């Protein structure tokens, strides 16, 4: 999701993000990763 | 992905990949180098000159060898008791039939333009595999064609245009030169393979193709080659198997060391089983096998061609002497017997020394009598028993009715065929089962279900009633030409048989029978009175017992009066066959042959004919007499034997109710499609009106749906704003949806053929009568009901097609939500490209743009070919190519440049990587459509990964572009 | 992964031998227990001291022919189990002879 | 669940890299997909199941020709009678086996009998102790293939 952002928020405008579902099919959001 | 030659290529490549050594060999005698090569590393001899020209000639090629010499060579005299120099006598043989795989196996190529490739099997060529373009349809590429010594040895071809493929057996007979012996392949489920690539990666195993031409090759007494169906060869293998298998498992003579094959009606029972047969006699622990067939099961045809096989036994004698004689011999390992030596076995004695032996079964299509008796002897005797059944109806434990069924006997299903396939795959042929109600005066009673006034009112009130009787038959002798094209001069017809019940009945039938055979000539003169001729003599609705041929059974009502059937029959035969159980046997037996080639043109029979007789010269039976499943099943087996193009479907007429019966009898084998991919339905529901009530919604009533897109919607000119568009499309997507019904009908498609009449053509009278079993009646009522024309047709799915595409990228109104898109109903009779294809060449003689312009509009899936065909025709002239095949195979050059061109083209466009694109297309092209999913979408988009905002632009722009490129090359190769 | 479980590989095989194969001799259906004892033992190293630290079997041999006098301890320690599955197959053997080939009488 | 991850850590897309779960030998699919190009395996040891037989699996489609069936203890042919059903005309399977097969029983010594009376069974090659983890012995390596030559050749 960046090719921008070190940090991240939850901003991710959820009727988007079945897209990278459709290809990864693994969404939690921006920052709910373990670097964060 | 149509040049045969790149066809042939790919198939060179594949056999090379599965094992098939390809030489390269173009002369005649380094053929002969290579056997000499290949068999003294099979036998492990050793030739000179002189023993190989004395081995070639003296064996190998007397040059006045026969087509059926060669073919003897195979199977039977291939071990020559050959002499050295040393003059030795040793074995010399040609193909191991113990090892198969000892046999190494060579390709090649013929010489000499035409592209045919050859399996050279130990250096002699078997197989040969013709390719025939695209364009040529596989029956007309047999209609063609059906030196030097080596290739007249062949055994079995197969010919294929890449979408279909079809094998046969190497026949030089010019009956056996008719298409209707040449087989398609499937897979152990029966599902079909078609395609060519597929059939090389089925059928080319080394020890598939070797185990069909040497253990599944029919070579009869007759010198007949014949070729197993897959079912059979399956099924056999499953028997050989589940002998060994239950043998080293030790768990003999018990019911899960049983085993049935369910195979139905047309499944060469008198070969498959001998094969089989024959198979289990090399098995080396098992000794004796017991061929158990009913005399009912038996024929001329098992007394015919296995004359050095089983001569002068193969039949219902009471004499166990055959039974004994290879009771004591060896070399016979076979026990062909029958249901009265079985009796006489198991009433005579109890104390045969074959019980501590091996004992291996065949059954055949068994009832609950005699069959029902057998196994308490057979349960009582042996001590290692293996019984295997073939059957067509089962004796299921769901209809078990209290005694012995197939799951107590044989237990385990072991292989299935249902008549399903046969249907599929036209081995038989459709029915025709509408009630004839044509007398309400009996109308409880000839509806009747309950079993009390069916038999015990045996009585002129409900089924003796000789004036009933005869009204029926007039009505039968009105429609004996008329349901037998007979009508139309020209046709050779086709007979017909009678269901009875019991013998004083039958007497009051065929007395009256001749009555009005009396007053065809009295009161008609013109209806020439055909000898109806009868055959029954005590039995012996659900039991199907065998009419045995003794005066211990017939009385004066059943013997006599059968002598009277004798000497009218000798009134008109002058025959010379007597009353006991086999000069009867033979009677019945020449009668079966006077049949057969329809001497004969009505037979009445109580209960036989029914699971042994195959005849395809009867099209129609009438029955008054009630059934059930098995016997359902039979009597419904006897009209849909496949003959040629004329007789498509077989007519029952019922007078006793059995319509529910055969509903719920066919719900046994089948799907709920299989109720209405043959029958069930009256063709008025859905023209006129009816209601199903298990929604209660409006179950139109064509007609109405018809004269209301008639009058809305004259034209497409006509439909211009949206909801003019759509007041079309919610009624014709229900319009077609009747449609796709009523063409399973065979009136909607008499129908169709009534759309192009002339005025008043009495060849449109007459041949269409009894080649559509059509009268005036038709002509009158199917004149009543009228269809727009075809031009109409093609103008009316392409306002519904355009608007199709008007809902895609819209997505930019009335309700579509509702309206419900039908691709499925736009898949009945597309345009494929041959119909195109068809008509360039027959355009003669441009102005015919206007023509491709419609029909490309017709069919989605063809459109973004638009584009392709018209800008095709435009650029090339179609005088250079000489036939249809050749302007296909241009057009799709012309595809392939192009598309290779403009494939280069959208990639320079949009800046993509070369190498991702490149992968991605043709992975769509062969994926067959295009996809969002993997990660290579973003791979080739390929620069920006969001991000947002956007990127819709580019990524699903040029995905739409992607799509649309997809649907303009879908169905064509090119790289 | 007890001696228990080891014995009962080797019970089921030894049923397998007696079973399948249909023999009815003593002296070649302890040549049957030399081919299934041998054929149940472990083969991890874990797996067979986990049966060494279970209970039943001892270290001690009684035939040191069984031992290859080398550092090949794992081989001394496949011989102590097959030695003690040998005697309780001896011991088994004596039953299931009687107790087998008086149920195959059919 | 860590098969699942393993081939998802490694840059794998995400359409059809699956992992079914159950029995392989009594719970197969795709049986209708398809006849493979290249199979590999490693069966454990110990993995017995029920017959031979009481369930159904006497009559099953991938041991239409073969023999007799392959008991409790010593089920490790039943994975690769399981194999070349599920193989092509044109590739190859390559399994691997505990060395000591003399002909183990009456059951096996017909299993083996069955595979080289074709030319099933293209290559064997045996391995070098331990080279593994606490064997300590070596194991087999059959190279099986639809695929004459036709010499059973035996690179050990």
């Amino acid at each position: 999701i960046e090719a921008d952002d070190i940090k991240d928020d939850a901003i991710k405008t959820k009727g988007y993000f079945i897209y990278p579902s459709q290809l990864f099919c693994n969404v939690a959001a921006k920052a709910n990763t373990n670097d964060r | 992905y149509q040049s045969e030659s790149d066809l042939e290529r790919e198939l060179i490549q594949d056999l090379r990949n599965q094992g098939y050594e390809f030489i390269s060999v173009k002369s005649q005698s380094a053929m002969l180098a290579n056997v000499r090569e290949q068999l003294q590393n099979l036998n492990g001899v050793v030739f000179n000159d002189s023993e190989w020209r004395r081995f070639t000639e003296q064996y190998l090629d007397n040059p006045s060898d026969g087509i059926l010499d060669k073919t003897r060579k195979i199977h039977i005299d291939y071990i020559c008791d050959f002499i050295f120099d040393d003059e030795r006598l040793e074995n010399i043989y040609l193909i191991d039939k113990k090892n198969l795989m000892r046999n190494k196996v060579q390709i090649i190529q013929q010489f000499e333009n035409r592209y045919d490739v050859t399996i050279l099997v130990n250096g002699l060529p078997l197989v040969q595999i013709e390719l025939k373009k695209r364009g040529v349809a596989i029956r007309e590429a047999f209609n063609q064609i059906h030196e030097n010594s080596l290739f007249k040895y062949l055994q079995l071809f197969v010919i294929s245009n890449g979408t279909d493929t079809r094998y046969f057996a190497n026949t030089t007979k010019r009956d056996k030169n008719s298409f209707d012996f040449t087989m398609n392949w499937a897979k152990s489920d029966n599902t079909l393979i078609k395609d060519l690539k597929d059939f090389t990666a089925t059928c080319f195993q080394k020890h598939t193709l070797l185990n069909v031409l040497v253990n599944y090759s029919v070579f009869d007494s007759s010198q007949t080659l014949l070729v197993m169906r897959p079912y059979q060869i399956a099924a056999t293998e499953r028997i050989l198997w589940k002998i060994k298998s239950s043998f080293t498992a030790k768990n003999w003579s018990k019911p899960e060391s049983g085993g049935y094959i369910w195979h139905t009606t047309g499944s060469g029972k008198t070969l498959t089983s001998f094969k089989a047969a024959r198979l289990a006699t090399e098995l080396d622990f098992i000794d004796k096998v017991f061929f158990v067939v009913d005399r009912k099961d038996l024929d001329y045809q098992t007394m015919k061609e296995y004359q050095r096989f089983s001569p002068d036994s193969v039949n219902g004698s009471e004499n166990t002497a055959g039974l004994k004689r290879n009771l004591d011999k060896d070399d016979n390992k076979i026990i062909v017997t029958t249901i009265q030596k079985l009796n006489n076995l198991m009433k005579a004695e109890s104390d045969l020394p074959v019980y501590n032996q091996q004992v291996v079964f065949i059954f055949d299509e068994c009832h609950r009598s005699q069959f029902g008796e057998a196994q308490k002897n057979l349960k009582k005797k042996f001590k290692r028993y293996y019984q295997f059944g073939f059957t067509g109806t089962p004796i299921f434990p769901e209809n078990a009715l209290g005694s012995e069924t197939t799951a107590s006997v044989f237990g385990r299903e072991l292989h299935s065929y249902v008549i399903t396939d046969a249907i599929r795959d036209e081995k038989v042929l459709k029915f025709k089962v509408d009630y004839n109600d044509v007398r309400p005066q009996f109308k409880s009673l000839e509806t009747e279900t309950d079993e009390k006034k069916l038999s015990a009112a045996e009585n002129q009130q409900a089924f003796l009633h000789p004036m009933r009787i005869q009204e029926i038959t007039q009505y039968i002798l009105n429609n004996f030409r008329q349901k037998t094209h007979r009508t139309f001069p020209g046709s050779k017809g086709f007979n017909a048989m009678l269901a009875v019940s019991s013998v004083d009945a039958a007497k009051a039938y065929y007395a009256t029978f001749k009555r009005l055979q009396e007053e065809a000539a009295n009161k008609s003169a013109t209806y020439k009175p055909l000898r109806i001729a009868t055959i029954f003599s005590f039995a012996a609705i659900g039991e199907i017992s065998d009419e045995t041929f003794d005066t211990s059974a017939m009385d004066s009502s059943a013997k006599e009066f059968l002598d009277a059937a004798i000497r009218e029959y000798n009134s008109h035969f002058k025959t010379n066959f007597s009353t006991d159980s086999n000069g009867f046997q033979n009677y019945y037996r020449d009668l079966a042959q006077r049949v057969k080639n329809q001497d004969i043109d009505l037979l009445i029979v109580v209960g036989m004919f029914l699971t042994g007789f195959d005849a395809p010269t009867l099209n129609t039976l009438f029955v008054d007499k009630n059934l059930r499943y098995h016997g359902l099943m039979q009597a419904f087996s006897r009209t849909n034997r496949i003959y040629d193009a004329t007789k498509t479907f077989g007519n029952i007429v019922t007078f006793r109710d059995l319509e529910r019966s055969t509903i719920d009898a066919i719900t046994l084998f089948g799907d709920k499609n299989t109720k209405n991919v043959v029958l069930e339905k009256s063709y008025t529901e859905y023209m006129e009106g009816f209601t199903d009530a298990a929604t209660g919604e409006a179950k139109r009533g064509f007609m109405t749906v018809v004269s209301e897109l008639e009058q809305r919607f004259p034209d497409p000119t006509s439909i211009e704003s949206e909801k003019e568009k759509k007041d079309f499309v919610k009624l014709f997507g229900e319009y077609l949806r009747a449609e796709n019904i009523l063409q399973n009908y065979d009136e909607f498609a008499t129908l169709k053929a009534l759309q192009q009449i002339d005025l008043s053509d009495p060849v449109a009278v007459e041949k269409f009568k009894a080649e559509h079993y059509v009268d005036d009646e038709k002509f009158a009522e199917l004149q009543t009901i009228r269809l727009p024309a075809d031009r109409k047709i093609q103008d009316y799915r392409s306002a519904y097609n355009d608007i199709r595409d008007w809902q895609r990228r819209e997505k930019e109104t009335t309700d579509w939500d509702d309206v419900v898109f039908e691709v499925d109903l736009l898949k009945s009779q597309e345009i494929n490209l041959d119909y195109i294809l068809g008509l360039i060449f027959e355009h003669n003689r441009g102005e015919m743009i206007e023509e491709v312009k419609r029909l490309i509009r017709s069919s989605l899936g063809n459109r973004a070919k638009e584009g392709l065909v018209v800008d095709f025709i435009q650029q090339t002239n179609l005088d250079d190519l000489p036939d249809k095949a050749s302007i296909i195979d241009a057009f799709f050059t012309f595809a392939q440049r192009e598309q290779q061109r403009e494939a280069e083209a959208l990639i320079k466009e949009e800046n993509l990587n070369e190498d991702a694109a490149k992968r991605y297309i043709r992975t769509s092209l062969k994926r067959e459509y295009a996809t969002e999913n993997g990660t290579e979408l973003n791979e080739t988009l390929p620069k920006l990964s969001p991000l947002n905002p956007q990127y819709k632009t580019k990524k699903q722009a040029v995905f739409q572009k992607i799509v649309s490129f997809i649907e303009k090359f879908k169905g064509v190769g090119g790289k | 992964m007890t001696y228990n479980n080891v014995f009962d590989h080797a019970y089921e095989m030894l049923k397998e031998n007696i079973r399948y194969d249909d023999i009815r001799d003593t002296d070649d259906l302890h040549d049957a227990i030399h081919m299934a004892a041998d054929n149940a033992v472990p083969h991890y190293y874990a797996d067979i001291f986990s049966v060494m630290a279970s209970e039943g079997i001892d270290l001690e041999f009684e035939d040191s022919g069984l031992m290859p006098d080398t550092k090949d301890v794992i081989r001394i320690l496949q011989a102590r189990i097959y030695e003690q599955l040998t005697i309780d197959l001896w011991e088994d053997a004596e039953d299931l002879l009687n107790e087998y080939l008086e149920e195959v009488e059919e | 669940n860590l098969a699942r991850m393993n081939m998802f850590l490694h840059n794998i897309n995400y359409d059809k890299f699956d992992i079914k779960l159950g029995n392989t030998l009594t719970e197969p699919h795709f049986r209708d997909e398809k006849p493979f190009d290249a199979i590999v395996s490693n069966p454990p040891y110990s993995v017995k199941w029920i017959g031979s037989d009481d369930p159904t699996l006497i009559n099953d489609e991938r041991f239409a020709p073969a023999g007799v069936l392959a008991p409790k203890s010593k089920a490790d042919f039943a994975f690769v009678l399981h194999a070349l059903n599920y193989l092509s005309a044109k590739g190859r399977a390559a399994i691997v086996c505990f060395p000591g097969i003399f002909y183990r029983g009456g059951a096996e010594q017909k299993i083996r009998q069955y595979l080289v009376d074709n030319n099933y069974v293209e290559t064997v090659i045996s391995l070098a102790p331990n080279l593994f983890f606490g064997t300590t012995i070596a194991v087999n390596i059959l190279v099986l293939s639809k695929h004459k030559t036709d010499t059973n050749v035996q690179f050990i």
